[PDB]
């Protein structure tokens, strides 16, 4: 950069931190493990004649 | 005497353990009575709420200070998906720090690899979600429906 005669200032700015990154960390992982059954039932009762 | 609100989530199961001058009987009536009071809620799949427990001994304090002698007394103690909320905001004041990485030379410098405080990190975000998935309806499928009473 052009400037004043003689001896400038000698100036780094590199900032450290981590920028905006792949890390979206908030995703559904592990729901309780949960079965759905339907069910059925019949009546045998004694049946003579 | 945790500041999540019991109202915001759902408790999921409970234990009272009381002493001293005790029924067994109003013990009953007041479990059934806040079973029956649905401003304290739980979730529906756990119908039998409760753990109960029963002993003689009275209320015993210390001298020189502190609380008061009683002659009956109760303890409560009850798992709620508000504790997802008290966990979530530690979880967010982890995110806003190391998104910076402050603190973290530490915790190097006293030993731990960052792969091990990268995978806490979404192992918390996955307890979030373990919590939020047992705050469901009586579906186990798809199918819930958008409205919401709680």
């Amino acid at each position: 950069s052009p400037g004043t005669p003689g001896s400038r200032s000698r100036t780094p700015s590199l900032p450290t931190p981590p920028t905006r990154e792949p890390k979206k960390v908030a995703v559904v992982r592990t729901p309780p493990k949960s079965p759905s059954s339907a069910k059925s039932r019949l009546q045998t009762a004694p049946v003579p004649m | 005497m945790v500041k999540c609100d019991p109202r915001h989530g759902k408790y999921m199961a409970c234990c009272l353990l009381y002493r001293g001058d005790v029924v067994p009987k109003d013990v009953n009536a007041a479990i059934a009575t806040i079973k029956t009071k649905r401003s304290i809620q739980f979730v529906d799949w756990c119908p039998t709420g409760f753990k109960v427990g029963i002993n003689y001994q009275p209320p015993t304090v210390v001298p020189g200070g502190d609380l008061a002698k009683v002659q009956r007394a109760v303890c409560m103690l009850s798992n709620t998906t508000a504790i997802a909320e008290a966990w979530a905001r530690l979880d967010h004041k982890f995110d806003l720090m190391y998104a910076k990485r402050a603190f973290v030379h530490w915790y190097v410098g006293e030993g731990m690899e960052e792969g091990e405080f990268s995978e806490a990190r979404e192992d918390m975000a996955a307890l979030e979600k373990d919590y939020e998935e047992v705050g469901v309806d009586s579906v186990e499928g798809e199918g819930e429906e958008e409205g919401e009473e709680y």
